[PDB]
Formats: structure tokens, C-alpha cells, sequence
């Protein structure tokens, strides 16, 4: 990478896999070089071992390296030494649990939990930040109400807070888009959507544009124009 | 017609004109079941 | 409080307001702000360094840098090293502010050292003496007396707290040694209140002493309103009183 | 475990309460996972359980809450309902 | 483990703690709907009150009852069956209409042959004239309860806004109208005779009375009830966390042991 | 006095003289009037209050002057005039349904009630 | 079920199956009341809690300690005795009556002590 | 402790709550046994004090499960029981 980086002097976009694998492999030889393991058995250099690679991990003025490190957080748990040291490292986390691929989203993204450093309000336009802003209230609102859903029912809550349900229910069957990759994990060809479309379907969801559509024909398809044809698709 | 049914359809006759609020509206509707326990064992549970 | 959640940010802010001061003549308002980049990768200190120019704080600062990579034994004496620099300022009756970020990297450090030197480990697997190390450098932060002059170093270490466990051996033991605490609350901070501070986890024992008398006028009231604010914020999680109705907007406000 | 749990590409969780439960052997598959998938699935068999996942999905979240006894809405308690069975 | 049974245990415990929160919020906002109402309610009443009590009134057997379907109130609805059970020894022979899922169970299981008819779909709204009139109406055409020697309804009076006490009165049949002493000092006509309309119209209005007074009650306990069960919780998360702290705390003096042990060797 | 009051709102609960539409066709209490229970048939009422007078329309109840003279007015539900032709046009349909038999007598109270009404 | 046969080993599931829905409802019974439990759920909480004072059987040379003879109970009368509980036989009989003592017919004559 | 409570032939344990309520010193009941039984004592002290440790931890059991509603027997032996 760091030819590609340097001399080759181009961008790169680095893929690793699984970094838990790397902290890991690193405990298992702190032991044998006699180095007394530290908490939770793991290395006592994992600080500096992974501030090595991180810091080798950069943009320079004359190419920029883009990491994407897979990490395996074992049982779930963050404040397993070796993903929260992680943590510090990282510019743009993402989280991919169980559940939500479970509900048939893929990707199987946590949408409270993916935070990014450089999504930021005139970094990616006020436009831009103004929109998944709301995106966030939306679903906020919406889980707080399915425990009101759950026994309650959904009748009682006001109708605009039965709109905000039924709008988080279109946008989170809108992040259902399915994957060339799985064409063979689903069998369902990809979608690719514009960074330009995707801010302009979802302002458009959330003005209710298309509340008109149902919430299945959001499900695994791609940007609003697939999205109407979808429609047309169900309404056959 | 029984004294209080005719106070009753009256009752809801005076939420129509057409100025009624809701409340009166609700006032004047229920869905229920008169269950029939005639005998421990229940005939059915016929529309109140 | 948690993690990078713009932990420098907080910090970066008093900084910026500190321009204005260390513009001003008087040399009891030129703090000569100091961060102590620990543990800190070089992108993210290039960004304050950025910042810095930016907002042209650049002309005080110091930045001592031990960063990401650098060695686990640098890293252990930076804030030290950095002390001492503070005390250069603090002696000739100046005044300045140093900012250690973030000592439970610094922690971990001398952990790291600690156990390649065969040094036992402790409690939370952290040597014991870093209790003792902690308070020698909170020690040089002090308001010299006036024959010793005036001035003084003002310090505000940064701790990052792993899911607000501040019950954590390094986090008790600073809270005893510093006076005051600023408990970012994180909550609020992915409900979007930036500053995200929880004011009934944040405390100084400083007190008035080091607030201005007219700020000082109109804000045990504030004090007081927000307290309320929060008290009464369950009566509203409720078809409740037009007292608690009051309380509620003034607080919102 | 957690070495093992890494290099394996599957766990087949079994669960202790539901060995009471009366499943026996029970075999909890909330912490059982299958990498590779139903390429390893009989064609037919991928078919027929396809939304055996999903309503079990539903009744595993509808059955925590459901616990309380309330009369719950009845859209919850379709998938209670099909869910015990 | 401990750990495991501990925290699991805790789950549970924090999603009843949300639950009873959520219920007690909205038990809160039907409330004053609730209360509201009873006045409204009782004030007419009282004004029907003031002809029996002028006429003297004063009247096999009736018994009424009434609660939710909806369960989880508070003990409404067996402490209104136990006082109905007191008077099923005061009567064994009275037949029991059971206005609502949960009083129909409690008194199903004490007397089955005793309810006779029973009325359901009605506890999830709030009182209303439609439904006391309709309830009324079967119960003279299905039970003839102009020829039962009394009728008594059993409802809940809600004493204080933090307490109910089950509470029954009297409706004073037909036979007891035409008796009552002073009743030409209420002057009234053979024609259109005043106690085969007022046995009805009471039946409705001393019915509808009851019901408010029982849901005022009824709401007015599930605020008050979610609201101790919460803290309940609240006493059981901080039971499991001590536990949590002592088995995490544990962990860590087994692990030190180890380290010590690895490095003395 | 007048004590009107309903199991929705308590709306007159002196009242000087008050206008009723009973089964004895149409009482006035005034001031003392003596004390009778009257069965209000459903009705067009005036009450007033001085010289103040408002028109309640009435869905039926009980009448009570008592001897302490309150005339209690029990009814479900009552002026009128705010609520008022698409009522009489529905009450047409209501009439024709009166073709289909108690649905029959409901109808025809229905039609009653637009009389009554129409007169105001 | 083919070891002690299928009608014990029956009798032993539902037994298990009962005992730890009873564990189940701890939690829900203490943050509220086991009053305010289904009617379906309140039988088996009965029934296991009928169960938990039945398994107390006393020991020959623990009469010592106890105060109480010792109480040895065939095999043969054991199925027998868990079966008829199961079907709800004698539950309608005192926690009581079911506390400290051996089978079945134990359990019945010791209702008429409590009665006395 | 417990390696020394299976050595010893009982154990005293002693309750803090009952301690500050008005038994100084408190003795836990519930967690106190003996392993050598009224063998240990004269007959007199067998007769008398037959069934009282059952009785207490009847007494025991009914305020266990008094956190609903329970029969009038119940009470009658938590009645015993307290005083």
C-alpha cells in the first residue's frame, strides 16, 4: 500500500481482515516472547503495535491510503480491550449486527451505532446533514413508540406520531437494497446508488412524496426511481 | 319501544343538522358482545 | 467524559476564547495554553494544528507531541516533560494553561512500561504507584504565592471514560486529586446537545472565587432553573400541572 | 472458546432453560450461526423454512414482551400465537 | 453463571421497569378524561338522588359488577371480588351480570351457574350513556330484573385519587317507586305512569353513575400501581447490581492470582 | 330554581321560568311551582333566567321539580339551535329504512325528532 | 423412557418443564403480585409450589434432626404419586399437607391432621 | 467460611437487619444449624423444644411468600411466629 502510496504515488483503499485476528495473533507471541500479557491476555504493545499500522495508514502528499479494517468484536463487546483501542483509532465506525440483518436489511447495519468523523454538518453539506438529521429523530421516535405498539397497539398515538412509524417503517425497508456480491448470498442483483439520489430520495420520503407507496415496495430495491417502479411491480 | 331505548335512539338522533362533536359520536357507539352465561357454560356472545 | 466525542473540542474551545485574552496586555491574561498531544495520531493533532492556525492560536501554543506511534516511554514522562515547561511560565508570574490529553492513554503507558520492567500489576491491572504519578503532576498545576508571584499554571486534564465508568481506578483516583469535575454527558451528546455536559455530574470547588461577581449575579438563579428543569422532566414522560408546565418551557429555553 | 468460536464458521449454541423448557435436546439458536449458509441447504428445504426464520424472529422479540400477561394488541399475538406453536 | 443469571434476570426486570413506566404514563393521560367525567356524571345523578331521597324510596336478586377486559389496574378487580363474594354469602342465590373480562374471572371461579348473563367488549372504552342504556335494555329483556327482589351493582368508589373502595348501592326498582310514602308531593298522572319509565331511566343513570365512579377508580389505581411497580423495579435492579459488582469484582481477584502466579514462576 | 344537568355537562345546574316539553305536553315552572316528577318527553326547551332566555334541545329524561324548588332536569344530552337540512334529507332516508320493521320505530323517532327540530 | 418407561419419564418432563416456568415468574410475581397472573400460569405456580413442599421427604436417621420419622417410598408408589399430582388430584390440598412427608396417601392423611 | 463450616458440626449466623432491630447480639435463625441434634441435651429440652425449628421456618417460609393474598392457617402461624 505504502508503494502504491508513495512511489507508485497514487490513492489506494486498503482492505484488511479481521483485525481482532491481528490483536489476537499478537497475544499468542507476547506469551511466547516472555512479555507478560496484559489485561484481558492481550499484548501489552497493542497500543503501539496498532499505532504503527494506523499511523502507516494515512494520507500524505502524495497518496491516500483508505483503510477499511474489518474487526470481529468478540461476544459483542467493545470494552473488550482490543476493540476499544480500536475505537480510539478509527475515523468512521461502522457496526454490522445480527438483528438487522435478521430483519432482512442488507446491509446489516445499526443506524444509531454508524457515526461517522466526517459526517459533519458543512463537511458534507448542511443539506446533506440537515435530512439524515431527521432521519435520526424519525427512527428514534419510532423505537420509542414500538413499545407503545407492543402492548398498546398502535392506536392511541397521535396521528402524526402514527406517520412518523409508518415513515421510519418506508425508510428502513428503504435501506433494504440488495447486493451484486449476493447474487449469490441472496441471489438478488445489486443495486449502486448516487451520493446525489440517495440525498434526494430520502428528503423526499420524509416530505412523504412517496407515502403513497408501500413500505414493501421499498424493500431490497434500489433509489426512488426503482422505488415507483416497484410500486407498479406490487400493483400488478 | 321500551322508555329507555326511545331516550336512547333520541339521544343519538340529536348527533346529527350536523354541528356534533366527536365526543358525542362516541357517546353513542359501542361494539360488545352480551355474553350468555346462561347455565357456567356461555351461549354465544351475541353483539351488544 | 467519552470518548473523542469531541473531547478536544471542549477543550480547543476555552483556547479560542483565550485568544481574546492573551491579545489583552496583561500577562495574567496571556495564558500560554499548552496541549499535551498523548497518544494522539498525527492526523488528529495535524486538525488541532490546523485549527489552531486557523483561529491564529498558533503564537501561544505549545504542543508537545508524543503521538499514536510514538514510544510508550515518551509518552509516560510528555506530561511531565510538559510540566515543566509550565513551570518556566508559572515562575516568571505568568500564567498559562496546559491541557494533558488524554492521561488514561497516559495510563496505559506506564502500564505497558511497568510490566516490561517486570514492575507488579495492580489494581484494574494498572501499577499502583500511578496513583503517586498521577498527583506529582496534578501538583505543578497551582496559584502561586504572590512572593513567589503571581502566576500559576492552570491545568484541565482530559479523561476518557470506557462507557462513562468513571468508578475505573484511574478516573477515582484523579477525581479525589483534582478539584472539580466536567462529566461530559454522552447521552446528550447523541441527543445533539453540543456542549453535551451533565451539570449535576459537573462540579468545581474553585467556586465563585474564579467567577466573575456580575456572572456570579445572574446565574444561581440558572443553577437553580436547570435543576428544576430536569427534576420536573419526568412530569412530562404525564397530563400534569400547569406548575410543572412553567417549569418545563423555562427550562427548555 | 472464544479461539475456537473465531476459527470455527459456525456455533451451535445449545441453551440449559429450554433443555427444561422441554426441548431436549434444545438448542438455542439465538448464538448459533451458519457462515456458510444454505448453499449447504437442500433446494426444497431453503424453501419451506424461509420464513420459519422470520416468525421466529418476531416471535422471540413478541414473546419477551408478551410475558406480563396483559391482553396484548392482536396483531402481537398473531405472531405470539403461531409462534408457541 | 452467576453473571449470566444475574444480568439475564436484570433484562427481564429493566424491560417490566419500561413497561410499568409506559403504562403508568398513559394511565395518567386517560386520567383526567376519567375524573372528568364522574363529575359531570355524578352531578346529574345527585339531582335523581334528591327525588328518592324526598319520595323515600328504600327498596332472585341482582348483583352487577364492573371492571375492565383490560387487566393490570391494580387489585380493582379481585378486592371488588371479594366484597361481591361477602354478599354471595348474603345471597347465595343472586344472579351475577360481570361487566368486564377480569371481574368475570374472579367470580366465574367463586359461583360459574350464578353468572347467568355477562357483558364483555366494554372495559376499553370509558363509560358511555350508548353502552349503559344497551346493557340496560338487555338486562330487562334477558334477566326481567324488575322481578328480582332487589338490584344491587357493585362498582368501585374511588375514595381518594390514591385509593378505591369497592362500593355497591341499590337501584330502586318499580315496586319500590309505586310504595315509596311521599309520591303526591311528586304529583304524577295514571296515565304515563312514572314508575315504568323511571325503573328504566334509573337503571340507566344509576348505571352509568356507577360505571364512571368505577373507571375514575380503575384509571385512577393503574397510575398509582405502574407507578409502585416501577419502583419495585427500581429496588431488584439495584439488588442484581450488587450482585453484578461483587461477581465482576470476583473476576478480577481470580485473574490477578493468575498473573501473580505466571510471574513468579 | 333550576338544577339542568347531564351526564356530559351540568348546564343550569334564579332560573326564572322554564319551559318543558313533557308527557303532560308542555309545563312552564315558574319561581315556587309545585313539586311533580313529569317524564320530559325528547323536547324543545326555553329556559330563562331573568329575561335572559336560551333554547336547549333535549334528548328526554325526568323533570323534578322538588319541594325545595329545584327542578332537577336529568337528561343524556341537550340549546339546539348551534347543531342545525341535510339532517331532514338523511331523516328521509330514515323514514324509507322505516320499511325494514325495531329499526322501523327507531326511524320513525328519528323522524319525530327532525319535526321537532324543524320547527325552530 | 424406555429405562423407568415412558409413563415416568413423562411424568418426570412435565415435572421439569413446570418447575422452571415457576422459576420463570419469579421475576414478575415480585415486581408485581401472582395475583396479577394469568389464571393459566397461576395453576402452574400453584401446582410447582404444591410440588416444592411434596419433594421433602424425610430420612430414617434424619428424624434426629428433623423431629420427624423417616419416610421411604416404593418405586412403584412413587409414579403413582407424581401422576395423580399432575392431574391435580389432590391439588386442591394444603402447601401443608404436602410439606414434609413421603407419598401420596401420606400427603392425603396429613390433610385431615391439618383439619383437626 | 465454608471450608471451615464443613469441619464444623453447625454454624451461628447472625442477621444485621434483626441486629438494629432489638436483638443485641441478632441471631439469623434461618442461617443457624446444628449437626449433633437434642442428643446433645437433657429431655426435658428435647420435649419442649420439639418442632420450634420447624415452626420458625414456617414462619419463615409465610413472610417469603407473602410478597399476595394467603389463608387465615398461614397467618395464624406468622402470627405464632412473631411473637
Amino acid at each position: 500500500a505504502e508503494y502504491f502510496r508513495d512511489e507508485e504515488g497514487q490513492d489506494v483503499l486498503l482492505f484488511i481482515d479481521n483485525i481482532f485476528r491481528f490483536t489476537q495473533a499478537g497475544s499468542e507471541v507476547s506469551a511466547l516472547l516472555g512479555r507478560i500479557p496484559s489485561a484481558v491476555g492481550y499484548q501489552p504493545t497493542l497500543a503501539t503495535d496498532m499505532g504503527l499500522l494506523q499511523e502507516r495508514i494515512t494520507t500524505t502528499k502524495k497518496g491516500s491510503v483508505t483503510s477499511v479494517q474489518a474487526v470481529y468484536v468478540p461476544a459483542d463487546d467493545l470494552t473488550d480491550p482490543a476493540p476499544a483501542t480500536t475505537f480510539a483509532h478509527l475515523d468512521a465506525t461502522t457496526v454490522l449486527s445480527r438483528g438487522i440483518s435478521e430483519l432482512g436489511i442488507y446491509p446489516a447495519v445499526d443506524p444509531l451505532d454508524s457515526k461517522s468523523r466526517l459526517l459533519d454538518a458543512a463537511v458534507v453539506g448542511q443539506e446533506h446533514y440537515d435530512v439524515a438529521s431527521k432521519v435520526q429523530e424519525t427512527l428514534q421516535t419510532y423505537k420509542s413508540l414500538q413499545d407503545i405498539i407492543a402492548i398498546l397497539g398502535m392506536d392511541e398515538l397521535s396521528e402524526q406520531d402514527k406517520l412518523t412509524v409508518e415513515r421510519a417503517r418506508k425508510i428502513q425497508r428503504f435501506l433494504s437494497q440488495p447486493f451484486a456480491v449476493a447474487e449469490v448470498f441472496t441471489g438478488i442483483p445489486g443495486k449502486l446508488v448516487r451520493l446525489k439520489d440517495t440525498v434526494a430520495s430520502f428528503k423526499a420520503v420524509l416530505e412523504g412524496k412517496y407515502d403513497n407507496i408501500p413500505e414493501h415496495a421499498f424493500y431490497m430495491v434500489g433509489g426512488i426511481e426503482d422505488v415507483v417502479a416497484k410500486a407498479e411491480k406490487l400493483a400488478a | 319501544i321500551s322508555y329507555a331505548a326511545y331516550l336512547n335512539v333520541a339521544a343519538q338522533a340529536i348527533r346529527s343538522t350536523e354541528l356534533q362533536t366527536a365526543s358525542v359520536l362516541n357517546r353513542s357507539q359501542t361494539d360488545a358482545f352480551y355474553t350468555q352465561y346462561k347455565n357456567a357454560s356461555e351461549p354465544t356472545p351475541i353483539t351488544k | 467524559g467519552d470518548r473523542q466525542t469531541g473531547k478536544t473540542a471542549v477543550a480547543l474551545d476555552t483556547i479560542l476564547n483565550q485568544k481574546r485574552w492573551n491579545n489583552g496586555s496583561d500577562e495574567s491574561k496571556k495564558l500560554y495554553c499548552v496541549y499535551v498531544a498523548v497518544g494522539q495520531k498525527r492526523s488528529t493533532v495535524a486538525q488541532l494544528v490546523q485549527t489552531l492556525e486557523q483561529h491564529d492560536a498558533m503564537k501561544y501554543s505549545i504542543i508537545v507531541a508524543a503521538t499514536a506511534s510514538e514510544a510508550a516511554p515518551l509518552q509516560y514522562l510528555a506530561p511531565f516533560t510538559a510540566a515543566s515547561i509550565g513551570e518556566w511560565f508559572r515562575d516568571n508570574g505568568k500564567h498559562a494553561l496546559i491541557v494533558y490529553d488524554d492521561l488514561s492513554k497516559q495510563a496505559v503507558a506506564y502500564r505497558q512500561l511497568s510490566l516490561l520492567l517486570r514492575r507488579p500489576p495492580g489494581r484494574e491491572a494498572y501499577p499502583g504507584d500511578v496513583f503517586y504519578l498521577h498527583s506529582r503532576l496534578l501538583e505543578r498545576a497551582a496559584k502561586l504565592s504572590e512572593k513567589e508571584g503571581s502566576g500559576s499554571l492552570t491545568a484541565l486534564p482530559v479523561i476518557e471514560t470506557q462507557g462513562g465508568d468513571v468508578s475505573a481506578y484511574i478516573p477515582t483516583n484523579v477525581i479525589s486529586i483534582t478539584d472539580g469535575q466536567i462529566f461530559l454527558e454522552a447521552e446528550l451528546f447523541y441527543k445533539g446537545i453540543r456542549p453535551a455536559i451533565n451539570v449535576g455530574l459537573s462540579v468545581s470547588r474553585v467556586g465563585s472565587a474564579a467567577q466573575v461577581k456580575a456572572l456570579k449575579q445572574v446565574a444561581g438563579s440558572l443553577k437553580l432553573f436547570l435543576a428544576q428543569y430536569r427534576e420536573v422532566a419526568a412530569f412530562a414522560q404525564s397530563d400534569l400541572d400547569a406548575s410543572t408546565k412553567q417549569t418545563l418551557v423555562r427550562g427548555e429555553r | 472458546p472464544t479461539n475456537v468460536i473465531s476459527i470455527t464458521d459456525g456455533q451451535i449454541f445449545l441453551e440449559a432453560e429450554l433443555f427444561y423448557k422441554g426441548i431436549r435436546p434444545a438448542i438455542n439458536v439465538g448464538l448459533s450461526v451458519s457462515r456458510v449458509g444454505s448453499a449447504a441447504q437442500v433446494k426444497a428445504l431453503k424453501q419451506v423454512a424461509g420464513s420459519l426464520k422470520l416468525f421466529l424472529a418476531q416471535y422471540r422479540e413478541v414473546a419477551a414482551f408478551a410475558q406480563f400477561g396483559s391482553d396484548l394488541d392482536a396483531s402481537t399475538k398473531q405472531t405470539l400465537v403461531r409462534g408457541e406453536r | 453463571a452467576t453473571l449470566k443469571e444475574v444480568e439475564m434476570r436484570l433484562k427481564s426486570i429493566k424491560n417490566i421497569e419500561k413497561i410499568t413506566k409506559t403504562m403508568k404514563i398513559v394511565a395518567s393521560t386517560r386520567l383526567s378524561k376519567a375524573e372528568k367525567a364522574k363529575i359531570s356524571a355524578k352531578k346529574m345523578d345527585e339531582a335523581e338522588q334528591l327525588f328518592y331521597k324526598n319520595a323515600e324510596t328504600k327498596n332472585k336478586e341482582l348483583i352487577v359488577a364492573i371492571t375492565s377486559d383490560k387487566g393490570l389496574c391494580g387489585s380493582i378487580h379481585s378486592q371488588l371480588a371479594k366484597a361481591v363474594r361477602r354478599h354471595l354469602n348474603d345471597q347465595p342465590n343472586a344472579d351475577i351480570v360481570t361487566i368486564g373480562d377480569k371481574i368475570k374471572m374472579q367470580l366465574l371461579r367463586t359461583h360459574p351457574n350464578n353468572i347467568k348473563l355477562s357483558i364483555n367488549g366494554i372495559g376499553k372504552d370509558a363509560p358511555t350513556f350508548q353502552e349503559s342504556a344497551l346493557i340496560a335494555d338487555k338486562l330487562l329483556s334477558v334477566m326481567k330484573a324488575g322481578t328480582y327482589p332487589k338490584i344491587s351493582i357493585f362498582y368501585n368508589d374511588p375514595v381518594s385519587s390514591l385509593s378505591f373502595e369497592p362500593s355497591e348501592k341499590p337501584i330502586f326498582n318499580a315496586k319500590t317507586i309505586e310504595q315509596s310514602p311521599s309520591f303526591g308531593k311528586f304529583e304524577i298522572d295514571t296515565d304515563a305512569n312514572v314508575p315504568r319509565d323511571l325503573f328504566e331511566y334509573t337503571l340507566a343513570n344509576q348505571m352509568l353513575t356507577a360505571m364512571a365512579q368505577g373507571y375514575a377508580a380503575e384509571i385512577s389505581a393503574r397510575r398509582n400501581a405502574m407507578d409502585n411497580a416501577s419502583k419495585n423495579a427500581g429496588d431488584m435492579i439495584n439488588r442484581y447490581s450488587i450482585l453484578y459488582n461483587r461477581t465482576r469484582q470476583a473476576v478480577i481477584t481470580n485473574e490477578l492470582v493468575d498473573i501473580i502466579t505466571g510471574a513468579s514462576s | 330554581k333550576l338544577q339542568f344537568a347531564l351526564p356530559h355537562e351540568t348546564l343550569y345546574s334564579e332560573v326564572t321560568q322554564v319551559n318543558l316539553p313533557a308527557k303532560s305536553g308542555r309545563i312552564g315552572v315558574l319561581a315556587n311551582h309545585v313539586p311533580t316528577v313529569e317524564q320530559l318527553l325528547p323536547g324543545v326547551v326555553e329556559v330563562m333566567e331573568g329575561s335572559n332566555s336560551k333554547k336547549f334541545f333535549i334528548s328526554g329524561g325526568f323533570a323534578t321539580v322538588q319541594p325545595d324548588s329545584q327542578l332537577c332536569v336529568t337528561a343524556i344530552e341537550a340549546p339546539l339551535e348551534s347543531f342545525s337540512e341535510n339532517i331532514k334529507n338523511l331523516l328521509a332516508e330514515a323514514k324509507k329504512n322505516v320499511s325494514s320493521s325495531r329499526e322501523a320505530a327507531e326511524a320513525a323517532i328519528q323522524v319525530e325528532v327532525l319535526e321537532n327540530l324543524q320547527s325552530v
